[PDB]
């Protein structure tokens, strides 16, 4: 399968330069064209270029000309962007996309880009029994607040991946630029108190892991 | 530059229900070979955009049948037979005739069905959050329907607002509910300096309260 690895979330100042890739495998690297598109906050889209990776024919959007640069490593099967002069509106998620000369095809997973001019500050994971709220006796709720965190990319897993359902994990608010995020998870009474439950918490940008539970 | 401009922006549909979702060019993108590349694209959330429409017509393999793209030079119409509850997400037109290529602004998909009233749940301080000095009340309002649902905090009978952080979880795609999580962040300073924390729950589906409290 067309499996286009284009990865790692990564924050840099301003003023600064980065570069991501695509790891193009299932196929010719060299037959398709790869295309670079912004996704803006999970909102707006738009086109940054492409590049055909058999001869280096490349174009782009008047727009990103200035700061865009598309080239592609041919013996490793890698496309790249680099992207420099990084103020603020840089932030947001590229992804990488594969194209025939009339169409698009699969597009890589994305990669979030954070401009950021602040440090990397762990979470702090605390986790949340009941005592006070729906009774544990049916089925409870349980909780893990991941609070003051920074850059935003933080994974939330439970039961070390082995509890999946009923998990509800929100998105995460920025309070004075730390992320605090909160997931739930509904389980039956037999497993809490009486099975351990652990919240499993990781944060790349710090090699934070932390894996919890209460009382 | 082509303008793409996408409505409907938000459309709620229920299950089993027709949609139709609209992308117009500011000027004609039929392309000089003679085909007109207008693509429909289907993000869900926490994901990326797939291709689910290329040349208006044409569906991807693999992509449900349900799906059918059609419109004229200028217009064009993606269209939904029997909206699922996996059809959520923010669907895309593209047009890679002009360039430099631009995407249509997008539109959402939210799924109508039977109200629900969210189970509630309070959250006291955690241990660690005392001993290392701040307070942290959470409040977690799960499976509901419809949206529009408010919280409000109250302290000791009082309604309490700065401090309170609202998070939504995207509408679940199995179920078609949400779930939102309050947190009345306080340093535990003014914290001992109270008894009762209410999570009151506002919605639109019985139209009465669920309250949960607490009191250290
Ligand atoms: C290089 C290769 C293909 C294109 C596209 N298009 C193919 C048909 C003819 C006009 C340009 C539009 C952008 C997505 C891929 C398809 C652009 C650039």
């Amino acid at each position: 399968e067309v499996q286009l690895q284009q990865s790692g979330p990564e924050l840099v100042k301003p003023g600064a330069s980065v570069k991501m890739s695509c790891k193009a495998s299932g196929y010719t690297f060299t037959d398709y064209y790869i295309h670079w598109n912004k996704q803006s906050h999970g909102k707006s889209l738009e086109w940054i270029g492409y590049i055909y990776p058999n001869n280096g024919g490349n174009g782009y959007n008047h727009k990103f000309k200035g700061k865009a640069t598309l080239t592609v490593d041919k013996s490793s099967s890698t496309a790249y962007m680099d992207v420099r002069t990084l103020t603020s509106e840089d932030s947001a998620v590229y992804y990488c996309g594969r194209s025939t000369w009339d169409d698009f095809d699969y597009w890589g997973q994305g990669t979030t880009l954070t401009v950021s001019s602040a440090k990397t500050t762990p979470p702090s994971v605390y986790p949340l029994a009941p005592g006070s709220a729906a009774q544990t006796n049916s089925m409870v709720t349980l909780g893990c607040l991941v609070k003051g965190y920074f850059p935003e990319p933080v994974t939330l897993t439970w039961n070390s991946g082995s509890l999946s359902s009923g998990v509800h994990t929100f998105p995460a608010v920025l309070q004075s630029d730390l992320y605090t995020l909160s997931s739930s998870v509904t389980v039956t009474s037999s497993p809490r108190p009486s099975e351990t439950v652990t919240c499993n918490v990781a944060h790349p940008a710090s090699s934070t892991k932390v894996d919890k539970k209460i009382v | 530059d082509v303008l793409m401009t996408q409505t409907p922006l938000s459309l709620p549909v229920s299950l089993g229900d027709q949609a139709s979702i609209s992308c117009r060019s500011s000027q004609t993108i039929v392309h000089s070979n003679g085909n007109t590349y207008l693509e429909w694209y289907l993000q869900k959330p926490g994901q990326s955009p797939k291709l689910l429409i290329y040349k208006v017509t044409n569906r991807f393999s693999g992509v449900p049948d349900r799906f059918s793209g059609s419109g004229s030079g200028t217009d064009f119409t993606l269209k939904i037979s029997r909206v699922e509850a996996e059809d959520l997400g923010v669907y895309y037109c593209f047009q890679g005739t002009h360039a430099p290529y631009t995407f249509g602004g997008g539109t959402k998909l939210e799924i109508k069905r039977a109200d629900a009233a969210p189970t509630v749940s309070i959250f006291p301080p955690s241990s660690e959050q005392l001993t290392s000095g701040g307070a942290s009340v959470v409040c977690f309002l799960n499976n509901f329907y419809p949206k529009d649902i408010n919280v409000k905090w109250k302290i000791d009978g009082s309604e309490r607002q700065n401090g309170v952080l609202n998070s939504w979880t995207d509408q679940d795609s199995k179920d078609s509910t949400y779930s939102m999580s309050s947190t009345l962040t306080l340093t535990k300073d003014e914290y001992e300096r109270h008894n009762s924390y209410t999570c009151e729950a506002t919605h639109k589906t019985s139209t009465s309260p669920i309250v949960k409290s607490f009191n250290r």
